[PDB]
């Protein structure tokens, strides 16, 4: 089988 | 409970024309429902949509590997889950099946519905069409438009407004990528 | 030309529920999505994972981030609440009723949010609960919220049916009714 690849939400900048 | 709420959706969107020729790849991030900065493959940089976006899309595209990565999603992560899938959603495909009835119990001569019921199949993409004695119905057509079912099929109902009469025979023609040809269902006009 | 076909790896995070999702969607229908829980990957159908794996782990980090960064958006957003939108309800067979025969009531959810509903099936007033499934919250182009509930029955000019919805949105639980005829 193949494997689905993530996309991964950046982290925003906090303060 | 009436504590406010509040909402953080990311939306990873990869859009294919013409197989996989071209793709365009959205990185998109909300608050509620409001988008406040965003991806977009076609211009190659992290844009605020509102001001609430602005420090990280200034953030973001300061890390130039973190661009060069999101720049290359097209191909590292939208044509390679194509190729993964696309036997099982792409290429899926799942027969309609068709029922044709009357909607009221009626003498000849009456008014009635008749409707055209498909059901079960996949893609969503159809055509279903009316035929009286051969003759393509272009009117009294009321149709309830796709229908997903949540579970990779759909349905649809076509009705067609018409008084029946002796002799007719009322048809609803289906046309779907499943079929080889299209998929021909008749009444024929009869009391009850 | 218009598109031919769209893949969305679709995420959220909901305080003070503190409840994330993590599904992907093509062409509005869910390929798989990942049980918190359990933190293992569900695919819609059974078959799709006979050609396709996901490593469910990562979702929740990915869910982790959407946490750190709905923190930060509500702070930055001066504490701006989200506005419930009540649901659309609609009952459906997935089948042409004949009666004594096996057929499935769908609950069609639509156009809602925050994604958290209780939904119950009533025969003749009574909750059911057997062979009762449902989706997750599906999204929708306009940042709304789709969910899908089923029951699978035995049609009869006996019982009738209700699929009844609670959502914040609502001032009173929804009945969305269904009877042969």
């Amino acid at each position: 089988v193949s494997k689905m690849r993530m996309a991964t939400p950046l982290l925003m900048q906090a303060g | 409970d009436t504590r406010p709420r509040f909402l953080e959706q990311v939306k990873h969107e990869c859009h294919f024309f013409n197989g996989t020729e071209r793709v365009r790849f959205l990185d998109r991030y909300f608050y509620h429902q409001e988008e406040y900065v965003r991806f977009d493959s076609d211009v190659g940089e992290y844009r605020a949509v509102t001001e609430l976006g602005r420090p990280d899309a200034e953030y973001w595209n300061s890390q130039k590997d973190l661009l060069e990565q999101k720049r290359a999603a097209v191909d590292t992560y939208c044509r390679h889950n194509y190729g993964v899938g696309e036997s099982f959603t792409v290429q899926r495909r799942v027969y309609p099946e068709v029922t044709v009835y009357p909607a009221k119990t009626q003498p000849l001569q009456h008014h009635n519905l008749l409707v055209c019921s498909v059901n079960g199949f996949y893609p969503g993409s159809i055509e279903v069409r009316w035929f009286r004695n051969g003759q393509e119905e272009k009117t009294g057509v009321v149709s309830t438009g796709l229908i997903q079912n949540g579970d990779w099929t759909f349905q649809t109902l076509v009705m067609l407004e018409t008084v029946p009469r002796s002799g007719e025979v009322y048809t609803c023609q289906v046309e779907h990528p499943s079929l080889t040809s299209p998929l021909t269902v008749e009444w024929r006009a009869r009391s009850e | 030309i218009k598109e031919e076909h769209v893949i969305i790896q679709a995420e959220f995070y909901l305080n003070p529920d503190q409840s994330g999702e993590f599904m992907f969607d093509f062409d509005g229908d869910e390929i798989f999505h990942v049980d918190m829980a359990k933190k293992e990957t569900v695919w819609r159908l059974e078959e799709f994972g006979r050609f396709a794996s996901f490593e469910a782990q990562g979702a929740l980090a990915n869910i982790a981030v959407d946490k750190a960064n709905l923190e930060i958006m509500t702070k930055r957003s001066n504490y701006t609440p989200i506005t419930n939108v009540p649901p659309e309800v609609t009952v459906l067979t997935n089948s042409p009723v004949e009666l004594r025969e096996p057929n499935v009531l769908i609950c069609f959810i639509d156009k809602f949010t925050p994604p958290v509903v209780n939904v119950t099936w009533l025969r003749n007033g009574k909750p059911v609960t057997t062979g009762v499934s449902e989706t997750v919250f599906l999204p929708r182009e306009d940042h709304l919220f789709r969910k899908f509930h089923y029951l699978p029955f035995l049609p009869s000019t006996e019982d009738v049916y209700d699929c009844r919805v609670e959502h914040w949105g609502l001032d009173e639980p929804l009945l969305k009714h269904w009877e042969f005829d």
